[PDB]
DNA sequence: TACCCCCCCTTCGGTGCTTTGCACCGAAGGGGGGG
């Protein structure tokens, strides 16, 4: 018995089709098992084919969750609400929770449940359950409450969130909270005992306002970027110095001031790959200084709030990856670099997904946005696998890219 | 009495207003017998001028069977009704069916008519009946029912029946039905006769809500015609399947043949449809006639021996696990079988799609494996465990080593020939000892014409004038001669990005001949380094060679 | 001379980087199949 808020799409634009892939076993009955207790407690109810919209839906296993979890393909429907999370009810970014020594990330989503949703919004909110095999049709049902993953979820929610907090940000003044959709990230300078004993706190103090919560640990000070190297030898090869000039020569549509003149000079000839070229004078002084260049920070890179966030990602073998999240073309916000994430020398795979994850939460911490990603594998190898391995109740936007590594850039 | 279903026009429009077709007199009394009749029942109604739409109508004679089908045109009011969501998300396999003690299979007389229309929506199913002459008006008529040739009937007619059969569904938990239109397969552990009696109780409580199981259609022996298959108590196959005999073969009739043929590859294992699809690329009318090729004959007649030979799939155990075997077949095309027991198919089927202009064996052998893993996540929920043709090695360095994220599920190797394989293997460093071939090319935009060479650090030297050429062609043709001129061993240095993206991929097959031939030389070295530097910076022998063919 | 769903093979046109050529993908029209 709460008043629903008035939610309208964005000027001249239709609800999301979307079409729902197939579902293992395993996650069909995680979702059937879901859905029958939600229906039992009016959080959805069934509907026909009368309603024309449709959303993916799917089941996750958070890391070292045990248990499932339903999660909505939201990303269609978020995109035609894009007026409402932004203009009128949108959450302002604290640009300190990056700096806080610890950072836990909790599930609040259990307590959208609670809000009712606005009738007329209800129609959009349409999702269809598979069957194996065909068996049955389609068992279609729609959101009665705010849904899980939705982007106007926590922003409806966020009076009665910002109220349910403010005992808690009186009682300890300088620690940080921020929320991105489902998620809560609760920051301290405290120590480690210290931060993961108010945590509890904080649990308890959402108990008693009707919440549960089936946390993540993360501490932004830790997190280091990747910059641009050029090697270290003792002797050059023509080769050598022709990778180096062509990676010196991309490079320079970043930091301006790279120079290849003299290094260019020690090529002139027609040599053989293999053969040593010793450095003149002034290609050590011009390679000095170009090493000092990329140490330097690029001129004019800041962040834009109205720009999207983009991500691209390249697959360095032996389980390195690397990434830099930009707006404009060459103006990198970040840069970094993750190794031995789970599935190294086994699976390409999960630990693609591994990383979107970890880009996103970095992402979400550091600037509230989830980025764009550009995704170094095949449409047909990642949609087939990547619902096995994700353990966000987020899904980034991403595209598909195929960039046959000419110079290596990134990593040496 | 089902709840009728709102429904609504496209905002903004009106109903149909087309005038009817001129039916034949052999037609028109069969129709006008039909539509006489359902006004007794209610399904229709004869309805004033006060109504002004109207829409085609037209009957054929239902298949297997003497009776007409009542088919309305109502493509005008499809394109200003309202857009559904179908609840039909596929078609069931019998290899996904776990197997049940006693089986019933029953379709509903009149599906359509027996489900009641939106009330407020009937009024625009306005259509008229013609007569043995032009005299006689016809009674005009609005549907009380769901009509066959709307574009809504078969969503609403789906979801109603589910929401029929779950009353019954959730008090008999143990009772499998396979609900696909009006068709219902119903299975049981029940003794059977137990299961009849269940059966009963069904066929009450589709006619508690008005859906007659008719005698003719209800089956109770084996074996049961579902879906155009044969269901055996412990085994399964395909209605027969028909070949056309012609002698001389036009467009539509290889378009018959290929598609019988990829019906048959779901169980008839081995079936092979390139060289016969190769006859239908670019030919203009359906009715020209073309040629066999002595390739497509041959695989027409291999195709015609495995149809030969009965073949029959198994059915569905949940406690054991799936396989998945795929052998390779040449020419980019693949075959698998997916069984449990070792020989006793569950069922077949086939991966040919060439994806992209140049590819290898294990691109496409990962391609197989995902079209794979997909059909079964359908059928049975789950991925089937894999036997491939690759050595373990293999798929170890190029998974590794390619540049794009690539993966397979568990598998083991199976040692059927011919095996995957990749033909060469790009140096990561520099061949020491190995001429340096600098290589570019050039043409001109307007002339067409353009030139291709090198120049090596041993001074060997060669320039090649071109025809009818472009801009990357030229680049890949100094690749092919720097490859033809050289050792066993040879370090090559490009400036092409296109070129270098190419066979970095390590392809083995090509649209392009000229990447074939590429190809060609590449497997008969014993070391290649493929180096990249950037254009017009003064490099080396890249200045060098790019002034030569420049001009 | 109707409707809805799945599948394969081909064409063709949008799209973006490999650049005004070439490569990729998806919509669509051909067929098989279900009802
Ligand atoms: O099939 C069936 O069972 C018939 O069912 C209804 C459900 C789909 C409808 N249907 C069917 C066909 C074949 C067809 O070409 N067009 C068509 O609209 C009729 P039926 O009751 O006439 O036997
Ligand atoms: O929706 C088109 C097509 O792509 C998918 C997944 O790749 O769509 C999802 O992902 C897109 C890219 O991020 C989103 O823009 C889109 O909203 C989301 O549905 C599949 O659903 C579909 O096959
Ligand atoms: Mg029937
Ligand atoms: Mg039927
Ligand atoms: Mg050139």
């Amino acid at each position: 018995p709460i008043e629903t808020v008035p939610v309208k799409l964005k000027p001249g634009m239709d609800g999301p089709k979307v079409k729902q892939w197939p579902l293992t076993e395993e996650k069909i009955k995680a979702l059937v098992e879901i859905c029958t207790e939600m229906e039992k407690e009016g959080k959805i109810s069934k509907i026909g084919p009368e309603n024309p919209y449709n959303t993916p839906v799917f089941a996750i296993k958070k890391k070292d969750s045990t248990k499932w979890r339903k999660l909505v393909d939201f990303r269609e429907l978020n995109k035609r609400t894009q007026d409402f999370w932004e203009v009128q009810l949108g959450i302002p970014h604290p640009a300190g929770l990056k700096k806080k020594k610890s950072v836990t990330v909790l599930d609040v989503g259990d307590a959208y449940f609670s809000v009712p949703l606005d009738e007329d919004f209800r129609k959009y909110t349409a999702f269809t359950i598979p069957s194996i095999n065909n068996e049955t049709p389609g068992i279609r049902y729609q959101y009665n409450v705010l849904p899980q993953g939705w982007k106007g979820s926590p922003a409806i929610f966020q009076s009665s969130m910002t109220k349910i907090l403010e005992p808690f940000k009186k009682q300890n003044p300088d620690i940080v909270i921020y929320q991105y959709m489902d998620d809560l990230y609760v920051g301290s300078d405290l120590e480690i005992g210290q931060h993961r004993t108010k945590i509890e706190e904080l649990r308890q103090h959402l108990l008693r306002w009707g919440l549960t919560t089936p946390g993540y640990e993360l501490h932004p000070d830790k997190w280091t970027v990747q910059p641009i190297v050029l090697p270290e030898k003792d002797s050059w090869t023509v080769n050598d110095i022709q990778k180096l000039v062509g990676k010196l020569n991309w490079a320079s549509q970043i930091y301006p001031g790279i120079k290849v003149r003299q290094l260019s000079k020690l090529l002139r000839g027609t040599k053989a790959l293999t053969e040593v070229i010793p450095l003149t004078e002034e290609a050590e002084l011009e390679l000095a200084e170009n090493r000092e260049i990329l140490k330097e920070p690029v001129h004019g890179v800041y962040y834009d709030p109205s720009k999207d966030l983009i991500a691209e990602i390249q697959k360095q073998g032996q389980g390195q990856w690397t990434y830099q999240i930009y707006q404009e073309p060459f103006k990198n916000l970040k840069t970094g670099k993750y190794a031995r994430m789970r599935g190294a020398h086994t699976n390409d795979v999960k630990q693609l997904t591994e990383a979107v994850q970890k880009i996103t939460t970095e992402s979400i911490v550091i600037w509230g946005k989830t980025p764009k990603f550009k995704l170094p594998i095949q449409k047909e190898t990642w949609e087939t696998w990547w619902t096995e391995y994700w353990q966000a109740t987020w899904i980034p936007e991403w595209e598909f890219v195929n960039t046959p590594p000419l110079v290596k850039l990134w990593y040496q | 009495p089902i709840e009728t279903v709102p429904v609504k026009l496209k905002p903004g429009m009106d109903g149909p207003k087309v005038k009817q077709w001129p039916l034949t007199e052999e037609k028109i009394k069969a129709l006008v017998e039909i539509c006489t009749e359902m006004e007794k029942e209610g399904k229709i109604s004869k309805i004033g001028p006060e109504n002004p739409y109207n829409t085609p109508v037209f009957a054929i004679k239902k298949k297997d069977s003497t009776k007409w089908r009542k088919l309305v045109d109502f493509r005008e009011l499809n394109k200003r009704t309202q857009d559904f969501w179908e609840v039909q998300l596929g078609i069931p396999h019998p290899a996904g069916l776990k197997k049940k003690k006693s089986v019933t299979v029953l379709d509903v007389g009149d599906a359509y008519f027996s489900v009641p229309l939106d009330e407020d929506f009937r009024k625009y199913t306005a259509f008229t009946i013609p007569s043995i002459n032009n005299e006689t008006p016809g009674i005009r008529y609005q549907y009380n029912v769901l009509p066959q040739g709307w574009k809504g009937s078969p969503a609403i007619f789906q979801s109603s029946m589910t929401k029929i059969l779950e009353p019954f569904k959730k008090q008999n938990p143990d009772i499998v039905i396979y609900q696909y239109m009006d068709d219902l397969y119903v299975g049981s552990d029940l003794e059977i006769g137990q299961h009849r009696t269940k059966i009963e109780e069904l066929r009450q409580h589709l006619l508690r809500w008005g859906l007659t199981t008719p005698d003719k259609k209800h089956q109770k022996e084996p074996p049961f015609l579902w879906m155009g298959y044969e269901l055996h108590p412990d085994k399964w196959t395909v209605q027969p399947i028909v070949l056309p005999e012609k002698d001389s073969w036009t467009v539509n009739d290889i378009q018959k043949l290929v598609g019988k043929l990829n019906w048959a590859s779901q169980i008839y294992p081995g079936i092979k449809v390139r060289q016969l699809s190769k006859l239908l690329r670019g030919t203009k009318a359906l009715t020209e006639v073309i040629p066999l090729t002595e390739e497509a004959e041959l695989e027409l007649a291999e195709n015609r021996e495995i149809l030969k030979e009965p073949v029959h799939g198994v059915y569905y155990d949940p406690s054991k696990d799936l396989i998945a075997e795929i052998q390779k077949q040449g020419q980019g095309q693949w075959t698998y079988q997916i069984y449990q027991e070792p020989f006793k198919n569950l069922k077949t089927g086939k991966y040919a799609r060439m994806r992209g202009a140049h590819t290898n064996d294990v691109k496409q052998l990962t391609e197989a494996v995902q079209k794979i893993t997909t059909e079964s996540i359908v059928i049975w929920g789950k991925t089937p465990k894999f036997k491939l043709p690759i050595q373990k090695e293999t798929w170890e360095t190029w998974w590794t080593e390619y540049w794009q994220a690539t993966w397979i599920p568990e598998w083991e190797f199976v040692n059927t020939p011919p095996l995957v394989k990749l033909w060469y293997q790009l140096e990561k460093e520099p061949i020491v000892g190995a001429e340096t071939f600098y290589v570019d090319g050039a043409a001109n935009r307007e002339t067409k014409l353009g030139k291709a060479g090198y120049v090596t650090n041993k001074g060997r030297q060669k320039v090649v004038p071109l025809t009818n050429t472009t801009n990357q062609k030229t680049e890949l043709q100094a690749i092919y001669l720097a490859l033809q001129d050289s050792g066993l061993e040879v370090n090559i240095v490009t400036d092409s990005q296109y070129a270098l993206g190419i066979i970095q991929a390590q392809p083995d097959k090509s649209e392009s001949e000229l990447v074939n031939q590429i190809i060609e030389q590449l497997i008969k070295k014993e070391k290649v380094y493929l180096a990249w530097v950037p254009a017009h910076k003064g490099i080396g022998g890249n200045e060098q060679v790019d002034k030569l063919v420049s001009a």
